[PDB]
């Protein structure tokens, strides 16, 4: 439980790699959901509780849902599965072996740069207000309502326009 | 490049309070005024100078005052103060709501035997100057000189000479 | 380029400092040319909308001409100002740093040898 | 921090490859776009919470909203394509070369 | 480390043909790989066989071009001892274009390449001499 | 910038948090506040190329505060040597580092 | 560690149940749906913008938070009403 | 597209760039870019035909990759320093990525093989905007950050655009694709001059706009999007020729016109900065642009092609679309060389 962040990171890497090695979409969407899960868990381990839960609530619940929705209602996994998944699986294995050996190579040349392995657990949190309330990302994200109002109004306009854009498109 | 100074373990070894957070949170209010001059002076030292290695002689005085305070509270009115923190620590967040009618008793005892009066509401969240005897420094950041601005050019702004000086497009 | 010079009053067309410069006598050839441009533009618009040229849209032509001139005037003021500022800053820097410009006084053709190149 | 950050950048590069190389579909590309966006949001929130900065946190929210809307219009276009051709393939777009 | 490309000017035009030729052949292989990658990513063919065949055609072609050119320019510099004069590089570029034409089976391409590439090489030498910088840096 | 509409109107919409040491909401200062406050003060009044060479003593310290490459490497070498010593059989970590102490 | 324990426990319990289950015995499109999913998105994004009120409210610029909230809500309602009037909520094909 | 939607989309398009420029934060810049992208796609896809949809897919995909790349750049800069803005202390790889992305977003080469297809799938009144109000913000971004750029790759990119655009324009008949290639070449000229003096890129852009917009007006007139469909102008409306010929020669850059001045003072700067070789290449390869403008001049004015009978039924009619600003810009393009100093 010191290797925590490195593990979550490697798993996000592997999710994006399974998306880059474009598989059948039904077995790529699972990789994407795993990617989002693990990335949120990384954020949480760092301390962005609000951000992680916002992700769980919006990314997955909002975007992946509709991705699968649209895909199903507008796609057919034609018989392009000439063992394509079974091939790219071994290809992924070869790539992950390449990456493992790549990191075991790098760690020699670079020691206190790319990665510090002997002391990996260190160097996640650098300082922290021990006696301080009001230090969670909720405040930064609430900023938009007192300062940085431009962000909020711009997102509002993005939606105000996306509605019209989508509807005028679909027709 | 450059050595760092540090004090020594064998010094700055004062006998701490080692008392619990519940007791501290219960007795705080009175300790807000009693033993306030010292604490305010110390916070001022720490905010003026960012050198904990220079703001130390104002910590042993603080702890000595707090101990000479808990000493009076041990001599007089001990059991009201023990039942008090045993009533507080029961809760989770240690709030001052579930112990009201176990508080005014202790307060009246402390009063009838001592010239203390529990501060009112909003009496500690107020800036109060503190008369000291040591000076205030400058360059606390140990900064360096500000490189000189660019010498400004000036003079009455008269017109061009012979024209735009462009290729035979005199005017 | 120079948009960071000392106190570049931002998005101000003509600072008050640009009243100590001789404005252009309205007979200026540049303004006159912009007038010709307005006239020819009215001509072209008429010939495109298939209209008698040189005898139609007189109000149109007047508007074109006067707009073109009313613009050219102040645009030209701004440009005169920019060139004045350039020259002033240049001369100021030269007066600051003379060593960067040794005032080499050339030699006479007596002392200097012009080599030959016949025919 | 540095290790996980380099790995997140690697994941971004992998989504880049996924988008820049096809396998006869379009939803794969769009999902790789989403993966990019996720990695970016994560790296930004990480940088912020590591610097203890707060005022800079609205940025992940902003870009996440914009990526949502972007992918939405992309899906709308994919759908129009499928409903005017008969599928969401890529080799059907041989037009416009004339 | 860029030395494999900088060593070309450790000595002047002269000896070290075994080095100048390796370098020019390396440039040939590089330009061939690159052009072949472009013409494979685009305008594709049926089988990987014919694809890599095209790639090897281009690569070996450019390699031979660079070899012949650098060799001619290391040889002329030896015999006709007026090294810095760019006629060496011009004749070398002509021989290179002629090799290109002998490969492509076109006398017209042979002569066109002769002229163009030879003059290009002569101008490269003129630049190396007179300090004409390429990919400059701004100092007005 | 490009189009100084903001400076013309004497207002600010984004440029009040363009960097780290701006006014954070509940006075919670960031990590390298001081180093930023010095880098900016040296890079003010002058423009660009002056600062890219006469502010390094104030910017390298900042970048280190922000990343601490050199501190990482220092600690790394220390721990590597310590491990080698405990391997060869010469070190003996005391308690305060080895698992207990008499804390406050 | 606690949530890890709980989640692993729940997953393992469910998988024990399913393994018991397995051992003991021995299309065109409808534009309306995509439009609805899009509405759902463009509302979840509003939700992400709008959640932080329980901490944006304890600040001092009430005259700002009150306003920005009203603004978001009213413009979202305007977009909704326009979608309605232009028949995105009728379902009759 | 009902009026409310039309107005809102036009507003967002007029906004995206305004924010991208007036904002000093790279996130706001990227935001304005996304605004332009989104608010534009519909105007491309209104006709809802397969070609329009295809072009929309291409455009959206490329610009999405570009925006995400720029975002990666910004975030790396954040981790590196802390500020949301670029300084003179950023690893050059980030600048190179930003430049690749801005290029792919503009149309520069070799990131340009998506512009002709799209501009052929599009109508005129949207290709115009695509070429003249989307290449502004991506250029303001550079105007802000010109000092610390990589002149090497900037110049390679520019000259590559010159060559490829000219060589494609020699062939393409479709006037939309021709205009696209011309845009490629002129933006190459700009990016070539940029890191030396930006005002000159500003000038080249304004000039290319003033020459393009009126051409697209003259096209919108008849929806004649082909050489053999524009040659009939001398029988449909014989007035636009005396200005189209001039404007095309200008776009070519013939001295007495104005399109020359940009190339001229640009070469001047590059000679001051010792880039005469690439200057020579640019100047000796703009001649092909001049060529395939001359070849349309031929078709339209200097020689009369076979017409079509029903043009008589047309001539019996009338037409009052061609507004005043067309002629105004045509003139203020062709006949304004005497006012170059007042332009600098
Ligand atoms: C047509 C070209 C117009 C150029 C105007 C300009 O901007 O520069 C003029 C200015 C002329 O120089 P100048 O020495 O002041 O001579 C003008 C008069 O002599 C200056 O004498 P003046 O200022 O007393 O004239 C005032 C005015 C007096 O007349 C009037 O105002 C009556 C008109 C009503 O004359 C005019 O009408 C005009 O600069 C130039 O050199 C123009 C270069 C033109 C070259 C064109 C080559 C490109 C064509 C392809």
């Amino acid at each position: 439980m010191n290797n925590y962040i490195f593990v979550l990171s490697s798993l996000f890497l592997v999710g994006c790699l399974g998306l880059a090695l474009k598989p059948s979409l039904i077995y790529g969407g699972l990789g994407l959901i795993v990617s989002g899960f693990v990335g949120c868990l990384m954020v949480l381990g760092f301390g962005g509780s609000f951000l992680g839960l916002m992700v769980f609530l919006i990314y997955l619940g909002g975007m992946l849902v509709v991705f699968g929705y649209t895909t199903a209602m507008a796609t057919e996994e034609y018989p392009e599965t000439w063992g394509s998944n079974w091939l790219i699986l071994g290809f992924l294995v070869l790539g992950v072996i390449m990456e493992v050996f790549l990191i075991c190579v790098l760690n020699y040349y670079d020691e206190v740069g790319v990665i510090n392995l002997d002391g990996l657990g260190d160097w996640l949190m650098y300082e922290v207000d021990d006696v301080g309330v009001m230090l969670e990302g909720g405040i930064g994200v609430a900023a938009m309502y007192s300062c940085a109002t431009w962000m909020m109004v711009v997102a509002g306009w993005s939606l105000f326009a996306g509605i019209f854009i989508i509807i005028e498109i679909t027709r | 490049p450059g050595i760092v100074e540090l004090p020594t373990l064998e010094e700055l070894k004062v006998e701490e309070v080692k008392v619990s957070s519940a007791v501290l949170k219960a007795a705080a209010h009175h300790y807000g005024a009693q033993c306030d001059k010292t604490n305010k002076e110390f916070m001022l030292c720490r905010w003026e100078e960012k050198d904990p290695r220079r703001c130390l002689k104002e910590g042993k005085l603080v702890n000595g005052c707090a101990l000479n305070f808990f000493r009076q509270i041990k001599s007089h009115c001990a059991e009201p103060f023990t039942e008090y923190w045993t009533c507080l620590d029961y809760s989770n967040m240690q709030l001052f709501r579930h112990c009201r009618q176990q508080q005014a008793k202790f307060d009246q005892c402390v009063l009838d035997k001592l010239g203390w009066v529990r501060p009112d509401l909003g009496q500690l969240s107020k800036v109060t100057k503190v008369k000291t005897d040591r000076p205030l420094p400058e360059n606390p950041y140990h900064s360096r000189a500000r490189p000189e601005p660019n010498p400004v050019i000036e003079g009455d702004l008269k017109p061009a000479k012979h024209g735009t000086r462009f290729f035979f497009w005199t005017v | 380029m120079m948009n960071g010079r000392p106190g570049h009053e931002p998005l101000k067309f003509l600072p008050d400092e640009a009243r100590s410069l001789p404005p252009p006598k309205l007979n200026d050839p540049r303004l006159v040319y912009m007038g010709l441009l307005g006239y020819c533009t009215g001509l072209m618009d008429n010939m495109l909308r298939m209209r008698p040229v040189m005898r139609a849209g007189l109000h149109r032509q007047l508007l074109f001409v006067t707009s073109f001139v009313f613009a050219g005037y102040f645009y030209l003021k701004r440009q005169n100002y920019l060139y004045a500022v350039k020259d002033h800053d240049m001369f100021g820097y030269i007066k600051l740093h003379p060593e960067d410009f040794p005032e080499k006084e050339k030699k006479t053709y007596a002392e200097i040898l012009e080599p030959f190149h016949p025919v | 921090m540095p290790s996980t950050f380099f790995n997140l950048t690697m994941a971004f590069s992998l989504s880049l490859l996924g988008t820049l190389m096809f396998r006869s579909h379009l939803m794969s590309t769009l999902l790789c776009l989403e993966g990019m966006v996720l990695s970016l949001f994560i790296m930004t929130s990480v940088t912020s919470l590591n610097s203890n900065s707060m005022s800079s946190m609205p940025i992940p929210i902003t870009i996440l909203v914009f990526a949502a809307c972007e992918a939405a219009v992309g899906l709308a276009l994919l759908v129009k394509v499928s409903n005017t051709y008969g599928t969401d393939y890529v080799q059907n777009l041989n037009l416009l070369q004339c | 480390v860029k030395r494999f490309f900088e060593s070309y000017h450790e000595v002047p035009d002269g000896t070290q043909c075994h080095r100048k030729t390796y370098i020019t052949t390396a440039l040939g292989g590089i330009c061939g790989i690159i052009g072949s990658a472009y013409s494979v990513s685009l305008n594709p063919a049926d089988s990987t066989l014919e694809a890599v065949a095209r790639v090897g055609r281009y690569t070996f072609t450019a390699a031979a071009i660079g070899a012949m050119f650098g060799l001619t320019t290391c040889v002329s510099a030896q015999v006709r001892e007026k090294p810095d004069d760019p006629l060496n590089y011009f004749i070398g570029g002509c021989a290179g274009g002629l090799t290109l034409g002998a490969r492509t089976h076109s006398y017209g391409t042979a002569a066109m390449g002769c002229v163009y590439m030879g003059t290009a090489a002569a101008l490269f030498k003129i630049g190396k001499l007179e300090g004409w910088e390429l990919f400059p840096t701004p100092k007005v | 910038p490009f189009l100084d509409i903001q400076k013309k109107l004497g207002i600010s919409l984004d440029r009040h948090f363009m960097f780290l040491s701006a006014e954070q909401p509940y006075k919670n200062a960031a990590r390298c506040h001081a180093f930023e406050k010095e880098w900016i003060e040296c890079a003010h009044g002058i423009g660009g190329t002056r600062a890219k060479k006469e502010c390094k003593i104030e910017f390298d310290d900042f970048e280190e505060c922000l990343l601490r490459y050199k501190t990482m490497r220092r600690m790394h070498d220390i721990k590597k040597q310590r491990e080698k010593l405990m391997k060869e059989g010469k070190y003996t970590p005391p308690p305060h580092h080895s698992g207990r102490e008499e804390p406050r | 560690m606690n949530l890890y324990t709980v989640i692993f426990i729940n997953i393992l319990l469910s998988l024990t149940l399913i393994l018991v289950a397995f051992w003991l015995p021995q299309l065109p499109f409808s534009m309306k749906f995509f439009l609805v999913a899009i509405t759902f998105l463009l509302f979840d994004l509003e939700i992400a913008l709008l959640l932080p009120l329980p901490w944006a409210i304890q600040t001092i610029k009430t005259s700002t938070m009150m306003i920005m909230a009203f603004i978001l809500v009213t413009i979202l309602s305007l977009g909704l009403a326009y979608e309605w009037t232009q028949k995105g909520l009728e379902w009759t094909e | 597209m009902n009026p409310i939607t039309l107005a809102i989309i036009y507003f967002t398009i007029f906004l995206g760039p305004v924010i991208t420029m007036s904002s000093t934060n790279l996130m706001l810049m990227w935001v304005g870019l996304e605004f332009s992208l989104l608010a534009i796609i519909p105007m491309l896809i209104n006709k809802k035909n397969p070609r329009s949809t295809e072009a929309a897919t291409k455009y959206f995909v490329t610009q999405a990759t570009a925006s995400m790349i720029i975002l990666l750049a910004i975030v790396l800069n954040y981790k590196q320093l802390g500020t949301w803005m670029f300084q003179q202390q950023t690893n050059g790889l980030i600048l190179n990525m930003t430049l690749m992305a801005l290029s792919m977003k503009l149309g520069l080469a070799p990131f340009h093989f998506w512009l002709p297809e799209v501009t052929q799938g599009i109508p005129l009144h949207m290709g115009l905007i695509l070429l003249t109000w989307q290449k502004i913000a991506p250029l303001s971004i550079l105007i802000q950050i010109y000092p610390l750029l990589n002149s090497t790759i900037i110049l390679m990119l520019a000259i590559t655009s010159i060559f490829m655009g000219a060589w494609g324009g020699l062939n393409q008949t479709q006037m939309r694709k021709i205009m696209a290639y011309s845009s490629i070449a002129h933006m190459g000229w700009m990016l070539a001059i940029l890191p030396y003096n930006p005002s000159l890129t500003l000038l080249n852009l304004m000039i290319y706009i003033i020459l393009t917009a009126p051409m697209f007006m003259a096209l919108m007139l008849n929806n004649s999007m082909t050489i053999n469909s524009i040659s009939l102008l001398w029988n449909k409306t014989p007035a636009m020729l005396t200005m189209i010929s001039l404007m095309l020669l200008s776009l070519g850059g013939l001295p007495p016109l104005t399109g020359f001045l940009p190339k001229w003072i640009i070469i001047t700067e590059l000679m001051k900065n010792n880039c005469l070789i690439m200057a020579t290449l640019m100047a000796m390869m703009a001649l092909l642009n001049l060529f395939f403008y001359t070849r349309l001049i031929y078709s339209t004015s200097l020689t009369m092609f076979p017409t079509n009978n029903n043009s008589k039924m047309m001539t019996h009619q009338t037409k009052t679309k061609p507004n005043l600003m067309f002629s105004t810009l045509a003139i203020m393009s062709t006949m304004t060389l005497p006012l170059a100093p007042q332009l600098i």
